[PDB]
RNA sequence: GUGGGAGAGGGUGGUGGAAUUCCCGGAGUAGCGGUGAAAUGCGCAGAUACCGGGAGGAACGCCGAUGGCGAAGGCAGCCACCUGGUCCACCCGUGACGCUGAGGCGCGAAAGCGUGGGGAGCAAACCGGAUUAGAUACCCGGGUAGUCCACGCCCUAAACGAUGCGCGCUAGGUCUCUGGGUCUCCUGGGGGCCGAAGCUAACGCGUUAAGCGCGCCGCCUGGGGAGUACGGCCGCAAGGC
């Protein structure tokens, strides 16, 4: 009911998950996916099968809204990290641009006792 | 005495009247503060690396002045209390270090 | 590969206001080139470190950017 | 600071003749003078300690060229004393 | 003295962007988070993810080094001001004015104390979830003091180069920071690495001495008892000498 054509999709992944979200070109979600969105519970949605059946997902609820052209941007790192990038190429999404955009600070906050 | 180095960066957007103004406000706060000026180099419309004041744009102005020094941190905080000042960096002159010479 | 100093003129190490140049001592994103590629002594990339920071804060150069092709 | 004008109008008022440089009266001069710049900027920031410490080094210098001088000659040391007001 | 130089040396005020958190709004469903697995936890009062705006605190990515500065503790965004130390060249001035230094005085990471502010993130204590034979721990979710600032105390440390300060003498080679020079190089002054002689119980040190000498200060005399007792002094206390 949006009839979109082209946006961009941003594929947020960690070591405990990973999150694509689908969106249009000035910045506001179309649709989304994740490890927990399909069956995975636990672990398992750390694992790159996971990242590439959550951005198939997406990408699918994106044709459903009606989407070809499609800009990433990928923030974080873990497993399956690429393998949605891959999945969302060979999605049947023409893919525009990749881009990691990774946010990383200068140095303000103290992390946590894991991170040091 | 000292030679400095001021930096303006304002609203691009204005038109003749309001440039002027803010242009002649700074020349008041100079005269103001005892600040001889030297030379004027007056850039004007420059793409910005990064927004500022939710603009992509900037006008430029670079003053390379004499004035005394205990007035050059009260001559900044005049300067920067102008609403369309978005950017005020004095910087004590320097010679041309050079590389590849 | 080619290092920024070789393939340069003789330019103004203190100068923060010529993007030109100084655009060519930042690398794909916004960080400082190490000086394994920009062929400067210990005293130059001092220098040069100190003219971008002042050009970063005037909106000349860019503090970050994004990576592409990733 | 001490600029060379100042500096240069201390040295030719202290100077034991015309040229000299590092007299013993000079040299507690130029000292004095520094003694008392920073002693001022202690006076404000009262939380800058190295300055503190070099102040003292001064002060260590000075009291150390003094008593040279009062061993050598007492009236050069009475007249130096009478002219910078100290001790 | 003159003339140059490098620097996270210190103090004060200003100021910039990234990120975390929170708040406002937009769009958008069903989970997010987390772990070796999990669960507490958060989410339909709309979270997580995405976009725009606002607020606040703390710390300064790349540059960055095996680097620099400082007497030590220690000191990293940028700008301005106030200020310390130091190095080099000129061979100009004074003419032994030097070295060390019991006591004294000052400085002194972190934590801790007092009064008043501040409070994002982190986080002793504490509250829960797990794990385990038990879990008072490591792992997960919260969370106060504190961490931050002003002022006044506290005087400890693996406060380490476990190497007191100063001066002279005794092969070089290599990397480096910073000056000067007639600039394949030389000559100072710092930071490393090999290694002559020599030293050392050995490891190792070796012009940055742990070598050859001189001056002065501090300290040592088997381990446990014990940095305890008593006494004194200092401290609001903790406690310190
Ligand atoms: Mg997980
Ligand atoms: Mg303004
Ligand atoms: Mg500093
Ligand atoms: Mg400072
Ligand atoms: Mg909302
Ligand atoms: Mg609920
Ligand atoms: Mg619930
Ligand atoms: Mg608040
Ligand atoms: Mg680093
Ligand atoms: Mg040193
Ligand atoms: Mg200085
Ligand atoms: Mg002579
Ligand atoms: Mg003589
Ligand atoms: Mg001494
Ligand atoms: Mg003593
Ligand atoms: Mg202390
Ligand atoms: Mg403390
Ligand atoms: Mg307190
Ligand atoms: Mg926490
Ligand atoms: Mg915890
Ligand atoms: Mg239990
Ligand atoms: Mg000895
Ligand atoms: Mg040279
Ligand atoms: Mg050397
Ligand atoms: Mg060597
Ligand atoms: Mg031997
Ligand atoms: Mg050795
Ligand atoms: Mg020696
Ligand atoms: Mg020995
Ligand atoms: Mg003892
Ligand atoms: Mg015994
Ligand atoms: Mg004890
Ligand atoms: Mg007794
Ligand atoms: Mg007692
Ligand atoms: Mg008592
Ligand atoms: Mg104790």
């Amino acid at each position: 009911k949006r009839q979109v054509a082209s946006g961009r999709a941003y594929i947020h992944a960690s070591y405990n998950n990973t999150i694509v979200t689908i969106t249009d070109p000035d910045g506001n979600p179309i649709t989304w996916s994740s490890g927990g969105v399909i069956g995975y519970k636990g672990s398992r949605k750390g694992t790159p099968y996971a990242a590439q059946l959550a951005a198939l997902d997406a990408a699918k609820k994106a044709m459903a809204y009606g989407m070809q052209s499609v800009d990433v941007i990928v923030r974080g790192t873990g497993a399956g990290r690429e393998q949605a990038i891959r999945a969302l190429q060979a999605s049947g999404l023409q893919v525009k641009s990749i881009v990691d955009d990774t946010p990383v600070p200068h140095n303000g906050c103290r992390p946590k006792k894991k991170f040091r | 005495m000292r030679r400095y180095e001021v930096n303006i960066v304002l609203n691009p957007n204005l038109d003749q009247s309001q440039l002027a103004l803010e242009k002649e406000i700074i020349q008041r706060a100079l005269e103001n503060y005892g600040a001889r000026v030297e030379k004027v180099e007056e850039l004007g419309l420059r793409r910005l690396a990064y927004p500022i004041a939710k603009d992509p744009q900037g006008y430029f102005l670079w003053y390379q002045v004499e004035m005394p020094e205990d007035r050059v941190n009260d001559l900044a905080r005049e300067l920067r209390i102008r609403d369309n000042v978005r950017r005020v960096m004095v910087v004590k002159s320097q010679e041309p270090f050079l590389a590849n010479a | 590969k080619a290092k920024v100093k070789a393939t340069l003129g003789e330019f103004d190490l203190r100068d923060y206001r010529n993007v030109e140049v100084l655009k060519r001592f930042l690398s794909e994103t916004g960080k400082i080139l190490p000086r394994r590629r920009t062929g400067l002594s210990a005293k130059e990339q001092r220098i040069l470190a100190k003219t971008i920071k002042r050009a970063r804060i005037l909106g000349l150069l860019p503090f970050t950017e994004k990576l592409v092709r990733k | 600071p001490i600029t060379k004008e100042e500096k240069q109008k201390v040295i030719q008022e202290f100077a034991r003749f015309p040229g000299d440089t590092g007299s013993t009266e000079v040299q507690v001069a130029l000292l004095t003078l520094r003694i008392n710049r920073l002693s001022e900027h202690l006076k404000v920031h009262k939380k800058d300690h190295h300055s503190h410490r070099g102040l003292l080094m001064m002060v260590g210098q000075r009291r150390r060229l003094l008593r040279y001088l009062q061993r050598e000659d007492p009236e050069r040391y009475r007249a130096l004393i009478e002219k910078l007001g100290i001790r």
